[PDB]
């Protein structure tokens, strides 16, 4: 070729671009492509609304910070996306919601800095409430943080009497907060940002369920998971810091069920 | 600019333009930025996550050191007034930081980057007018 | 019949996520940026009919431009003989307007269409009677003898080429050919007439240096052909021109500041282009 | 010597197709012995941008590393 | 050779007695009355030749309607600088013959025709001598810069579009392509030239709101080129436009009332079209 | 009468509510909060035009006696192909009353008039930020 | 191919070798090449003389050297090579000469500098007097410095009464000193040494010229001109320096009309 | 490059026909290179009063039931 790199690559949805001139490849989870609910497939029977590049595009997230004593870092598909524009819209007039999506983890450093970010991407992600004195005990509203996300610790501290502690994900790194050694966790879709190595990490997606279409405000099909396999590191300070973006972009997204718009709790 | 100079010659333009940025920067500072058209009608982006939900690019600082970013021609009339107006209007044009420029031990710690501008094979302008552009002095005479 | 040139159409595009990034390039190369819609976002498809029929250099210098306003006066009064002519130097610098477009080209070609229009007026109350008056435009090129009164010899032109206008009568206009004695008209020239040799002032040249030093091509006689009446009469002539069938090389950029001289030189006075701009964030 | 040409698209005209009637077209009798007398020369759409965006010696494609 | 379409003939016909009712309908369907003679009366064979020939809209927009008066003056005196041009605002408006017609239409599409009547009288008694004046009229489009006094530097026209009259010769005129930015032209226009955001004026828009908020077509420039003399001049200027090669579309009802500017704006002075009739039954 | 074309963006926009047409023409030269707005004066559909000529657009008559229904479809009109629906209003229903409501019963009688709406082979081109537009 | 990267590149002419490793293409001045003059274009009519190998070669420059406060620099072409060995002797004792060049403008860094400099090759580079009091006032001797060229400031005063100050160019770097905005000065034939891409500047260009042959003692057709639009920079010290060299090969030169030798006003 | 055509019947005119004799016939050269500058458009008689007098949906006919 006229030197087309494996490291080099530009992807285009609705009318936004990503590139990246480090990046490592990219998977296409259990190697199956985004697509459309096949007549034979069907199950709603309404005609569904496909919004193509008014939903299908590059949504994204607010940067978070890798410092050295960064545990980790998760978020939920669709979750993390029900206020990004357009595709939010579409998602919360509609019962029901289908959609794949592309993720692109983006992280950029020096050539002397150190660090390997797992980014993992783990269909129906439960993880463990943090109270013993309740069983799979956690708030809708803390379950679905949004553009925020949640954060993994490395610590186990349930709180069996203050129920507004026991609501809520108990984030356990070693652990995916699954009771599973995150060791494993690549038996997902994944790629790792190394940074002497790469600064991006893109991973396609297909909707993956028991279903053809589900209900998104009540389910999450993915959970996208970011570990420090690596702790980032810096000659200079001991205290180093560098950004990790998100940019998803949902592919294929098709609704059936359409009403008045649906509002969840919030505070 | 050149293309500024020309269009200020004619009434109408109608065309797509490409915004191309070169990062000057030391060879060993990384970083990724955000390039985004939005077109007219709402808020003008003022933050990030507004940007991003119009025409937009993430650019990635590396061995390609210029990067461009289209303004699709979108518009409601066909051509666009090159006098300012309101009903012409153009839209917003923002940059932004996806991560954050990281240079290393010794490295110069601020820099910049050049912004050009130049019109798509799509482009025309019509309607020769005189331009504003420059001046002069009643001439003398000798009456 | 046939079909003029339209400008790229939009083709229908869509997605993509390959190792090809249109996005990306290398301005150092000198090569301008390449990208259009296409290779950024999702496109329709779009049929252009439009084309850039209008910027056809042929359409952008497709004007009669006002290039110089001439004065002269028919007076009876003492001093006022030599006010009974006047001698223009054929040029495009007097103004601004046209000169900056042909500027925008370093060397051209073309045919030349001059017009005149006169308009004459009364200057004091001397608001009395004159007959109508007929001018006399007369191009003297360089070598031809210029004339010294009003009326010597001169305006004979029995060689040189000469309108005769009755005021009141359609703005006389004619055609002249492209006379450069060069294979192109130089609009800017990093040189001296001549070249001066070792044995001369240390500051020679700096009187011969410039286009305006080489250039050269001739001068308009205008004048009244009327004899002096009691009231004096006042008129304007104005020198009109429009290079047709031309052609340019060499694009430069526009003329960005005032005009000092028929050189390049500029005025500390204005030299200030553009704008402060609150901030580099203020939209 | 009259030479009839196409002429330019106007209001209420052909499509933009400009291949609709001959009611679009102008004849032209040229009248000097002189081209230099002749009207504005017609008009030609012809352009090669690249002399000027892209007088790269050895050519690089869109899609490629421009700087391989 | 061909044949122009007449407009129906009268086929004969008779009596009836059918279950076939051409009288009744029901214009509630939003359909208009459809019968004729024949539905209802016995009728005789009528052929028809005349023809809606001067009802075709290229007809009935096919005269140069005038459209606006400029004034100016050429003076001498103190305060008469600024006198001597004037500046129009290029639209049909400022009359109300040509403006009602095209406003028979909500969108239209043509090539224009203008042409120019110009009128100098002599204003006080100050009717002495003045040589014969040679006026300019320069159309300046929409961001084209616009002249200080009746000779700044813009007066070139080097791309402006200029005509130059000679007072007393054939009034002058000249043709315009359909200039639109849009694919036509609109007559009325219910929006505003921006839209106006949450945090503004609980008024916002007031200013910004009707078609004349947003259409603009740029000045005519009108001037004298001859210098001030003696006595003082006053020359009327007037615009004439015929729209050609045109096509409307969506038919409205014509203005009934008078017009208050250049919006639909009515003025309670006048709002009263019709006539009161004695009675109802009064022939 | 002290301006022209003087209408606030948020008086000519009601939306669901619509305007409201009336017989009288009283305008507010001095209080400018009551210029702001249109003068919908009925027997010249607010545009100084006699109603009585405003079917040359397309309508239907909802006529008691006759019907109780009314279907106008209607094809995007413009100058444009696509325009900026924030800014500009392509259509305006309007519906008066050619013969006016009549109950033998009270001389007070009440009947509802509904409208529904459907937008057809609808299309959009520039995303980005949401619009809102000034309201109180 | 074999590895033929776009970044290196050799060069030859006559016995002259110019390399490098870090180029960025090269380009060809309006996408012509030098040629000579064709029986059909020809004017002068006596036998040229054309010098080959002897003339067109690589001559270099003085150095000259790049600072925080370096504001630009300049040449002329035939000029700044009037003494380059045998080319000046053939360019002096013939009254015509025509001429096209290949500009080779070096400037390596550390990938630790910032930097970007505009290599600029303008045809009939005509630049304002410094003297409010004349026009078109510049000595010969000014005018045409040689190996030695000008330097572009950012300031404009003028000395309308000191007649040694004014007879120079007024070198205004936002400005060209020609009063049209540098911003604008690539729709010249150019190319950008950005340090942290390239360390070379490659411009072939044809003679350009009203004329087919010219006399090379009075005009000037090229200008070389070399703008900092980044600024040097250095993270060590705030006066960093680093050294640009200018290497200039004419290409495809003939004279006519031979007489004694040309020698010029000088000091 | 001159296009002839049938003028408008005058006074004494062929009977309306429009077709009698070449002396009802008129010349026309375009003179200029811009549409824009030409003479009115043809006379077209063209015309669909239905798209005003009865843009109905279902399509009625005089002799029926407008309301069936
Ligand atoms: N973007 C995209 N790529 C696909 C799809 N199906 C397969 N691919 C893979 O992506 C490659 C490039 O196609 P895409 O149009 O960029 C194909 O050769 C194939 O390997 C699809 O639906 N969309
Ligand atoms: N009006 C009319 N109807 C007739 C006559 N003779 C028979 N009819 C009957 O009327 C029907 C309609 O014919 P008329 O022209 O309306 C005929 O089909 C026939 O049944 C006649 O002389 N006049
Ligand atoms: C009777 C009128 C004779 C006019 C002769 C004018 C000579 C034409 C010289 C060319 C001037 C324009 C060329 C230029 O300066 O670029
Ligand atoms: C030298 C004279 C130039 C005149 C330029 C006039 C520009 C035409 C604008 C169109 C005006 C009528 C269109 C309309 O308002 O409906
Ligand atoms: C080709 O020219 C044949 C057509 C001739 C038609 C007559 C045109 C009018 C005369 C032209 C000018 C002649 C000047 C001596
Ligand atoms: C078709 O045009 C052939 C007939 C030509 C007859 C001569 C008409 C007179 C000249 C027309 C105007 C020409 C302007 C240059
Ligand atoms: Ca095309
Ligand atoms: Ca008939």
């Amino acid at each position: 070729a006229c030197g087309y790199s494996d490291r080099v690559r530009q992807i285009t949805l609705g009318n936004s671009t990503i590139t990246t001139q480090e990046a490592a490849n990219a998977i296409v989870a259990y190697g199956e492509w985004p697509t459309y609910i096949n007549d034979s497939e069907a199950n709603p029977v309404d005609a569904p609304t496909e919004p193509d590049v008014s939903s299908n595009r590059f949504y994204t997230l607010e940067s978070v910070s890798w410092k050295t004593t960064s545990r980790g870092w998760w978020w939920k598909l669709p979750d993390c996306l029900k206020d990004m524009g357009m595709f939010g819209q579409n998602m919360y007039y509609h019962y029901l919601g289908r959609s794949g999506y592309t993720i692109h983890v983006q992280c950029n450093a020096s050539k002397f800095h150190q660090g390997a970010l797992g980014v993992f991407l783990i269909p129906e992600f439960v993880m463990a409430c943090n109270t013993e004195s309740k069983t799979s005990y956690v708030s809708y509203i803390n379950a679905n943080p949004g553009e925020r996300g949640g954060e993994f610790t490395n610590t186990y501290n349930p709180s069996n009497t203050d129920a507004s502690e026991g609501r809520k994900f108990a984030a356990l790194d070693y652990l995916l907060g699954s009771g599973v050694l995150a060791g494993n966790a690549f038996v997902y879709p994944h790629q790792i940002i190394n940074l002497r190595t790469n600064n991006s990490a893109t991973i396609v997606v297909p909707y993956v369920n028991s279903l053809v279409i589900d209900c998104m405000a009540k389910h999450n099909n993915w959970g996208i998971v970011i570990l420090p396999l690596a702790p980032l590191a810096f000659a200079a300070t001991s205290s180093p810091q560098v950004p990790i973006t998100v940019t998803i972009a949902p592919m294929c997204t098709e609704f059936n069920g359409l009403r008045n718009i649906t509002v969840p709790v919030h505070q | 600019t050149m293309l500024g100079e020309i269009l200020n010659y004619y009434t109408h333009w109608t065309g797509s333009i490409r915004f191309t940025f070169l990062f000057c920067g030391s060879m060993m500072a990384t970083g990724k930025l955000l390039l985004s058209y939005s077109p007219p009608g709402a808020k003008p982006p003022t933050n990030r996550k507004d940007a991003m939900l119009g025409t937009h690019i993430i650019w990635d600082l590396g061995l390609q050191s210029s990067c461009s970013m289209v303004a699709p021609w979108i518009s409601n009339t066909v051509y666009r007034r090159c006098a300012r107006d309101d009903f012409t209007e153009g839209g917003f044009i923002t940059c932004f930081y996806q991560t954050r420029i990281v240079v290393p031990a010794s490295t110069p710690t601020s820099m910049f980057m050049l912004g050009f501008v130049s019109a798509c094979p799509d482009f025309s302008v019509r309607l020769l007018k005189d331009t504003p552009h420059i001046s002069q002095s009643k001439l003398i005479g000798r009456t | 019949v046939s079909q003029p040139p339209s400008t790229q159409s939009t083709e229908a595009t869509s997605g993509v996520n390959s190792q090809e990034v249109p996005a990306l390039t290398a301005v150092e190369t000198g090569a301008s940026g390449q990208a259009i819609p296409s290779d950024v976002v999702e496109t329709r498809h779009v049929v252009n009919y439009k084309t850039r029929s209008e910027s056809c250099l042929e359409s952008f210098f497709g004007r009669a431009a006002c290039v110089t306003i001439l004065s002269l006066t028919n007076s009876s009064k003492s001093g006022e003989e030599k006010k009974h002519f006047n001698i223009w130097n054929i040029t495009y610098t007097d103004t601004v307007q046209l000169r900056r477009k042909l500027e925008f080209f370093t060397y051209s070609r073309f045919d030349l269409e001059m017009t005149f229009v006169f308009t004459e007026n009364y200057p004091s109350t001397a608001s009395g009677e004159v007959r109508n008056q007929v001018y006399q435009i007369m191009y003297i090129p360089p070598g031809a003898p210029r004339p010294s009164s009003w009326d010597d010899y001169t305006w004979q032109s029995s060689s040189n080429p000469s309108i005769f206008y009755m005021y009141g009568n359609a703005p006389p206009r004619m055609s002249i050919p492209y006379v450069g004695i060069a294979n192109a008209y130089s609009h800017f020239y990093d040189g001296f007439a001549r070249v001066p040799l070792e044995g001369e002032n240390t500051d020679a040249g700096d009187t011969f240096y410039g286009l305006v030093s080489i250039n050269d091509f001739g001068v308009l006689a205008v004048r009244a052909v009327n004899r002096s009446n009691p009231h004096t009469i006042h008129t304007s002539v104005r020198v009109y021109m429009k290079p047709k069938h031309i052609r340019c090389w060499c694009p430069r950029p526009p003329r960005a500041v005032l005009y000092r001289g028929e050189g390049v030189d500029m005025i500390s006075s204005a030299i200030l282009p553009l704008t402060k701009v609150d901030s580099i964030t203020t939209f | 010597g009259a030479q009839v040409s196409t002429q330019k698209t106007g209001a209420h005209e052909n499509q933009n197709v400009a291949a609709n009637g001959s009611t679009i077209n102008y004849t032209t009798i040229n009248y000097y012995k002189d081209s230099a007398s002749n009207s504005a020369t017609r008009q030609d759409l012809s352009q090669d941008p690249s002399k000027f965006t892209e007088p790269v010696k050895d050519l690089m494609l869109k899609t490629a590393p421009a700087l391989n």
